[PDB]
């Protein structure tokens, strides 16, 4: 299948050089897989989802998306333009608040819910957890993701959004998650993105367009566009049955374009999700 | 982290 006039990053991720416009992936699009986003929350309704995309949980008043933030993220998992994984399972965990931000101890919380709430889905291809969410180094913020990710779920998180050794970041520093760096439409690491021997792969950052609140669709930048990019890839592969939660990482990293990326700091790997797909 | 579009983990 293909997907002709495709936003830039999904190209990019079906492609080995820069410039291309067409996105290429399988017609099975992550059927039978499950991504949960933790976030500011996912507007289920919006048409892009058809139907597919559903809140599970909110540590707040309302289960609702008054952000934007949590639905543009879930539609590069997700949603049928902008998605990698056009026919993937989304389910919300609203651990942010309609400010985009929350306490260390609710979304060490949802990481938690996922780890119990996994086992009552229909998700027979895999589960997977999307994080585009961190800040200052945590143990506890590192040790939630780390079980997470040892409950059987493919644990993607954000470099961070610093420029700077990702080391000092939450859920980035946690070596045992996919930890997710940033790169733009010319093949560089995007400016902002935070680099270091933590990353394990890159994606596509930088112009990002995807679904918004309102029914709409938005243009953003960030370590948090990135990270659902190689969220929808584990889930398209994971669906495919080429790899699982557990070796995910490792199998995006072994079948990354390596060497592609210009402004990598020394001792930062150099590969950018691929999926592999020639026609 | 959150708000509109943006990303995180630092
Ligand atoms: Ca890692
Ligand atoms: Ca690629």
């Amino acid at each position: 299948a293909a997907q002709t006039n495709a936003p830039w990053g999904l190209a990019r991720i079906s492609s080995t050089s820069p410039g291309t416009s067409t996105y290429y992936y399988d017609e099975s699009a992550g059927q039978g897989s499950c991504v949960y986003v933790i976030d500011t929350g996912i507007e289920a309704s919006h048409p892009e989802f058809e139907g597919r995309a559903q809140m599970v949980k909110t540590y707040y008043y309302s289960s609702r998306d008054g952000n934007g933030h949590g639905t543009h993220c879930a539609g590069t998992v997700g949603s049928r333009t902008y998605g990698v994984a056009k026919k993937t399972q989304l389910f919300g965990v609203k651990v942010l608040d309609d400010n985009g931000s929350g306490q260390y101890s609710t979304i060490i919380a949802g990481m938690d819910f996922v780890a119990s709430d996994k086992n009552n889905r229909n998700c027979p291809k895999g589960v997977v957890a999307s994080l585009s969410l961190g800040g200052g180094y945590s143990s506890s913020v590192n040790s939630a993701a780390a079980r997470l990710q040892s409950s059987g779920v493919m644990v993607a998180v954000a470099a961070g959004n610093n420029n700077a050794d990702a080391r000092n970041y939450s859920p980035a520093s946690e070596p045992s998650v996919c930890t997710v760096g940033a790169s733009d439409r010319y093949d560089r690491r995007s400016s902002f993105s935070n680099y270091g021997s933590v990353l394990d792969i890159f994606g596509p950052g930088t112009s990002i367009l995807s679904t918004w609140i309102g029914g709409s669709t938005r243009s953003i930048s960030g370590t948090s566009m990135a990270t659902p990019h190689v969220a929808g890839l584990a889930a398209y592969l994971m669906t495919l049955g080429k790899t699982t939660a557990a070796s995910a990482c490792r199998y995006i990293a072994d079948t990354a374009n390596k060497g592609d990326l210009s402004n990598i700091p020394f001792g930062t790997v150099n590969l950018l999700a691929y999926n592999n797909y020639q026609a | 982290v959150a708000q509109g579009g943006a990303a995180g983990l630092a």
